[PDB]
């Protein structure tokens, strides 16, 4: 899985 | 839609309280023990078909963490309004004597993610087995939680879901009994 | 106190198939050291960040110190301490309020800890049982953490005795025992077996921020060679 | 009790899938509290504030090419790529139900399945009961299971049979559990 916080 | 995958996190001050998880079609998939530094998959088996790295994580909750300074003086330190959550006491499963049964306390709608949830056997704390899930997300934004009590129905006992929230005056407490 | 290794109990660097090189980092020349600093800031509950410059060649600015429980971060929150740790940057997150790093424990409070000399702590090295080696490594802390000796002990055995190597190690098995008054307690010096490493997880052992008293305490290594 | 002023911030990266990973939607969102502020929309491409406390965020955030490049990639390298991952587990999941009639007002608890897409009919001497049928709704216990209550208002004849019949896509054909008066 792959995490996406600016 | 058919499906959909959320990547739901959060950050709270004072309290400096963090979350991260993934949320599948409403069900939590895993969230990161950010002190372990772990994935905690819900159901065990979950680890055994996919991973995840927890690490990878603390990364959001830091940038979140930046962002809730930044947004805090944006709004000119514009507090969060509480908002009390509709508690739900049920069993997973007809309730039969002598049948093991879980009593599920459902916390829902509710802000901040924030809660203290005790169960009463009797008038009495009962910690036994009881278990809960991390704050789930909802598409209001607000939080829904679940707590677990395992318990052998009896005529004899009664419970009640103690839930205390700053929503609310004082705890507020959801009956159950056979 | 806690009963030393068990047969298979200790990592076998063998078995470890990654690069050494991320283990031996944690032990080179590059470590957090700061005197006297109070945490100006917090990420989580449990850590404090400390404003410590890397004067060695300026990686960071900024220190996260993890412990294991929110306790011993209130414990030293406000408190003017000594700060001193293998740090990482892999995985090394937090926000503040140029650059970051992170370590567990290794931090000391600062008044009434200090000595007017160094002490030096004796490490007799066991490479198969034999002692070939022993060396004093200092302080001038009167409670130092066992992160500190163990950095320093193996810091020392990374250069003397090519503890870790760039792909493995000479030696198979490692661990450092650290006595106080007929008590004792041991760290595996060996990377888990996979072809990974983790250095944040690793180090996490430092954050009990365990201590020792630096005039009591004594350091055993025992190394079995490949 | 504990009154000091809380301030939240929310992030949530969602992925929205149509016909299996056919049609993907991702979005971006930030929330201060409960108010969504600014987002960015796969449908859309940027970063749109959605209140004016977005707008700064908005528009650094769309300054940075190398940032909207990995954004408007998303739907493929996190979505889909996720999807994949967790499909056998997830989107493949089928818990089948267990279904318990008992008299209350007749009872028909299912429980323990997934998905939540299920089915559950009263039947009363093989015909459909539509009146005095009463559901609690679809519940979700948390724990990657739901249970439903449906209850059947009453009155038997002489050994009348009563039938729960419940669907479901964790079942090749219809689960039936006939209580007979």
């Amino acid at each position: 899985a792959r995490a996406x916080s600016l | 839609e058919e499906h959909v995958i959320i990547q739901a996190e959060f950050y709270l001050n004072p309290d400096q309280s963090g979350e991260f998880m993934f949320d599948f079609d409403g069900d939590e998939i895993f969230h990161v023990d950010m002190a372990k530094k772990e994935t905690v998959w819900r159901l065990e088996e979950f680890g055994r078909f996919a991973s995840f790295e927890a690490q990878g994580a603390l990364a959001n909750i830091a940038v979140d963490k930046a962002n809730l300074e930044i947004m805090t003086k944006r709004s000119n330190y514009t507090p969060i309004t509480n908002v009390p959550p509709e508690v739900t006491v049920l069993t997973n499963s007809p309730v039969e004597l002598r049948e093991p049964n879980v009593l599920i306390c459902f916390i829902d709608k509710f802000t901040p993610p924030v809660v203290n949830v005790t169960w009463l056997r009797n008038g009495k704390p009962v910690t036994t087995g009881v278990s809960e899930t991390v704050f789930l997300p909802r598409e209001d934004h607000l939080f829904r939680k679940f707590h677990y009590l395992p318990f052998l129905p009896s005529t004899e006992d009664v419970y009640d879901c103690r839930v205390e929230h700053w929503g609310l005056d004082e705890p507020l407490l959801k009956h159950w009994e056979f | 106190s806690q009963p030393d290794p068990k047969p298979d109990e200790l990592h076998k660097s063998s078995k470890f198939t990654g690069l050494m090189e991320n283990m031996k980092v944690l032990y080179d020349d590059n470590h957090v050291s700061a005197i006297n600093v109070k945490s100006i800031d917090q990420f989580l509950y449990f850590d404090l960040i400390y404003s410590i410059k890397d004067t060695k060649l300026g990686n960071y600015d900024n220190v996260r110190v993890e412990f294991k429980n929110k306790d011993l971060a209130d414990k030293y929150k406000d408190k003017y301490v000594d700060v001193f740790g293998a740090n990482y940057y892999y995985q090394c997150y937090f926000s503040k309020k140029k650059r970051k790093t992170c370590m567990y424990g290794g931090v000391t409070e600062h008044n009434g800890n200090q000595l007017d000399k160094y002490r030096s702590i004796t490490v007799r090295v066991f490479e198969d049982g034999k002692n070939l080696l022993s060396f004093d490594v200092q302080t001038n802390k009167k409670k130092v953490t066992a992160q500190e000796l163990d950095y320093l002990t193996r810091h020392y055995l990374v250069k003397n005795k090519k503890l870790y190597e760039f792909n493995n190690s000479p030696y198979e098995t490692g661990y450092i025992k650290f006595i106080e008054n007929e008590n004792s307690f041991w760290y595996d010096m060996m990377p888990a077996p996979g072809d990974k490493f983790d250095q944040s997880k690793y180090l996490m052992m430092y954050n009990d921020n365990k201590m020792v008293d630096s005039k009591d305490v004594k350091i055993e290594v025992y190394l079995t060679t490949k | 009790g504990d009154t000091r002023p809380r301030f939240l911030e929310q992030v949530k990266h969602e992925c929205h899938f149509f016909n299996g990973t056919e049609r993907v939607r991702f979005l971006d969102r930030y929330f201060y509290h409960q108010e969504e502020y600014v987002r960015f929309d796969s449908d859309v491409g940027e970063y749109r504030a959605v209140t004016e406390l977005g707008r700064p965020d908005a528009e650094y955030w769309n300054s940075q090419k190398d940032l909207l490049e990995q954004k408007r990639a998303a739907v493929d390298t996190y979505c889909r790529h996720n999807y994949g991952v967790g499909e056998s587990f997830t989107v493949q999941r089928r818990v089948y139900p267990e279904v318990t009639v008992y008299p209350a007002l007749l009872v028909c608890s299912v429980n323990g399945f997934y998905p939540g897409s299920i089915e559950v009919r009263w039947f009363r001497n093989g015909q459909e009961e539509k009146t005095g049928v009463v559901s609690t709704g679809l519940i979700q216990n948390g724990d990657w299971t739901f249970q439903t209550l449906v209850m059947l208002e009453t009155v038997p004849r002489s050994g009348e049979v009563y039938t729960c019949q419940v669907e479901h896509p964790s079942l090749t054909s219809p689960l039936t559990v006939e209580w007979r008066a």
